[PDB]
């Protein structure tokens, strides 16, 4: 070995919008750098802010700053061992940053809060400690204070050891002074509280505190670390990562109340030979185990292979297994990205992050583990789009790129509604699509036009055993015309609320209308209810059957009995009771109880209808009958009300009478 | 006509 295990720590800096993710790593390299001396990976070590602790090897991960890559924001949940979330002191709990923090819970990670740029106008510690604990549900535990407003931002009050911390320059030595008394009788009300949450950890502490009223420091980051591991606690730490003033802090936190790899559940994957679940422990002695996080290539250098080892170790030279596929590869160089060195590696064990230069087929979420005894470790779409080419005749080449795209990303999903003629592809972000769309354009040739998906409404009769004539008479082009036919129409069959697709077609004639014109007023009738008798909608089906009919032998042909049939099928529009139908989607929400009153009325803000409600661990799960129409954005209006908790899933239930102000708008559009 | 399963 090298530098025990516990010394390590594998973090991700979660940062998303107005967080400044950017400044809070450049930061972290340069104090570790320079500390010490006293890439998807960042090789890093820290002794202290003040010099205080053992030498750890702190190994910053690249965690995606977009929400649209789901799975490269999952994966990057799992390389971490703990997270470094970051917030802007002005915005707080946005949209993008809850999401994150929902799939954290769903992995457990243990995780700190940084509160960046208390510099900027607006910006507030407390305000977003509040949004922590009322919209993220955790237990945020704040550990500092703020000292100064906005341009006013000096520092941190250090809420264990009671003295405010100041900022020296380049923000990395500090003056360990004194709180000021405005902050004195709050600064009081905060360590209480930390104090408290610290004494709830293990009965010990909780005698201890109750004792004197109080706890040492390391009693305090005693309780504070198990509560952390434990999942319980989110410890607050508020600066400005541009402004340099508090950088180290967090740092030291990540030390203090971060796990090792050890602190952490053990991996669980698959049997190779996966009806079986088996685990790796971050234990050099266990079967060698880790995955791929980032295939980068550097011109020089070559492909690098970002790997994360979860157990055993691995050296240069060694012939190991990629699960995945199947095929066994040979390890060759391995190096480990430094702040700006590339540090060249020969060995690398449990918990660590080395890169892998020069591989053959290695995919990223690839599994590479030991051939004796192996294991191999590695959504529903939110936003969907029509899509459509811009000349017509690329038609084929686009649904060609798109199910290619679609095999390539499992995140994106392509599917044609025939009945409408639009093809609907899907996925997790409006800028994941703009993305494909792009690639599209460039990587396969098909420029695309993107719109909002269009409702396939379809149509349908009332009134039964309707008897209407088709007389088609067209004196042109040296010939005549002759089309005559009566046809009886009987409303589509209906179950309870379902409607029973296509044409019921019968003959009824005593010999008026000939045999061999027969299937052409079929045709005509077909032809029609796709051209649609009431707002030019498909009819879901339809019960038609021909009667009566004269006919001129010489004038009478196949085609104006199509055209004579179509004439008639028309006259629906006045004589059939014509009413436009809607999708009706089967709809199920699975909300926590706050949020139940707010996502209850909004299904009624969309003309839904109540079909039961379950009780379940921290609310309900509502179904309910809703139109396709009126669905419009659910899975972020719905992210939106349940502060990103609850959850939809859907599917199409029916069809049924669509509203006036719809219908005769529809009307109106021909 | 209007999401990932066709549906409408």
């Amino acid at each position: 070995r090298t530098t025990p295990i516990n010394r390590y720590r594998n973090i991700g800096i979660c940062a998303h919008v107005d967080a400044g993710k950017t400044t809070t790593t450049e930061r972290v390299l340069f104090y570790t750098g320079v500390n010490h001396k006293l890439s998807a990976a960042v090789t890093t070590f820290w002794k202290g802010s003040r010099g205080q602790y053992d030498n750890y090897r702190v190994n910053v991960i690249d965690t995606p700053g977009h929400v649209d890559f789901t799975i490269e924001v999952e994966r990057s949940l799992r390389v971490l061992d703990g997270a470094v979330v970051v917030f802007c002191g002005t915005s707080g709990v946005e949209p993008q940053s809850e999401t994150v923090w929902r799939q954290a819970n769903k992995y457990g990670v243990p995780r700190i809060v940084y509160v960046n740029k208390m510099d900027r106008q607006g910006a507030n510690f407390l305000r977003v400690v509040e949004q922590i604990k009322k919209r993220l549900g955790h237990t945020p535990v704040p550990v500092q204070l703020a000292i100064g407003a906005e341009e006013n931002f000096v520092g941190q009050v250090d809420l264990i050891k009671m003295k405010a911390i100041y900022w020296n320059d380049k923000g990395m030595t500090y003056r360990e002074e004194e709180i000021p008394a405005e902050l004195k009788d709050l600064a009081e009300e905060w360590r209480s509280s930390m104090v408290e949450a610290a004494a709830e950890a293990n009965e010990e502490l909780m005698n201890k505190y109750l004792e004197e009223g109080e706890l040492s420091e390391a009693e305090i980051k005693e309780g504070l670390r198990l509560r952390t591991l434990a999942c319980e606690i989110v410890p607050a730490v508020c600066g400005s990562s541009f402004k340099n003033k508090g950088v180290p802090l967090v740092l030291d936190a990540v030390i203090d109340y971060l796990p090792a790899p050890t602190e952490i559940p053990a991996i669980k994957g698959v049997s190779p030979d996966e009806t079986v679940e088996d685990e790796r422990h971050a234990d050099d002695n266990e079967p060698f185990s880790s995955l791929a996080f980032k295939i980068a290539t550097d011109p020089f250098v070559g492909t690098l292979t970002f790997a994360r080892v979860y157990s055993g170790v691995l050296s240069s030279g060694d012939s190991v297994l990629n699960s995945v596929k199947g095929k066994k590869e040979r390890v060759g160089r391995m190096v480990q990205m430094h702040a700006n060195q590339r540090e060249e590696i020969k060995e690398v064990r449990a918990g660590d992050i080395a890169a892998l230069i020069g591989m053959k087929d290695v995919t990223t979420g690839d599994t590479l583990c030991s051939i004796e005894k192996p294991i191999i470790l590695e959504p529903e779409p939110v936003i969907s789009v029509a899509v459509e080419p811009k000349t017509k005749a690329d038609q084929e080449k686009m649904g060609i790129a798109l199910g290619k795209l679609a095999q390539e990303d499992p995140s994106f999903r392509v599917k044609t509604d025939e009945e409408s003629g639009q093809t609907i592809i899907s996925g997790m972000g409006e800028l994941h699509l703009d993305i494909i769309v792009d690639r599209m354009k460039r990587e396969f040739g098909v420029e695309a036009n993107i719109g909002k998906p269009q409702v396939a409404y379809r149509e349908t009769i009332t009134k039964d055993n309707v008897e209407i004539e088709g007389k088609f008479v067209r004196q042109s082009g040296g010939r005549g015309q002759f089309g005559h036919c009566w046809i009886r129409f009987s409303a589509a069959d209906v179950d309870k609320g379902n409607i029973t697709e296509g044409l019921v077609f019968e003959n009824e004639v005593g010999g008026v209308v000939p045999k061999e014109y027969i299937p052409a007023i079929q045709k005509g009738i077909e032809e029609q209810m796709k051209n649609g008798v009431v707002a030019g909608y498909p009819l879901i089906g339809l019960k038609a059957t021909v009667f009566d009919g004269s006919y001129h032998d010489v004038d009478s042909n196949e085609m104006a009995f199509k055209i004579a049939a179509s004439m008639a099928t028309k006259q629906l529009a006045q004589k059939g009771g014509g009413k436009v139908l809607e999708p009706i989607m089967k709809v199920e929400v699975v909300t926590p109880e706050d949020y139940m009153g707010d996502v209850m009325g909004d299904l009624n803000r969309r003309r839904g209808l109540i079909q039961g409600m379950e009780d379940t661990v921290s609310g309900k799960v509502i179904r309910a009958e809703v139109p396709l129409g009126e669905m419009f954005g659910y899975a972020t209006d719905v992210r939106s009300m349940s502060q990103g908790r609850a959850s939809y899933s859907m599917e199409f239930s029916k069809y049924a009478e669509a509203p006036s102000n719809i219908v005769e708008a529809l009307v109106k559009k021909q | 006509x209007c999401w990932w399963g066709x549906s409408g």
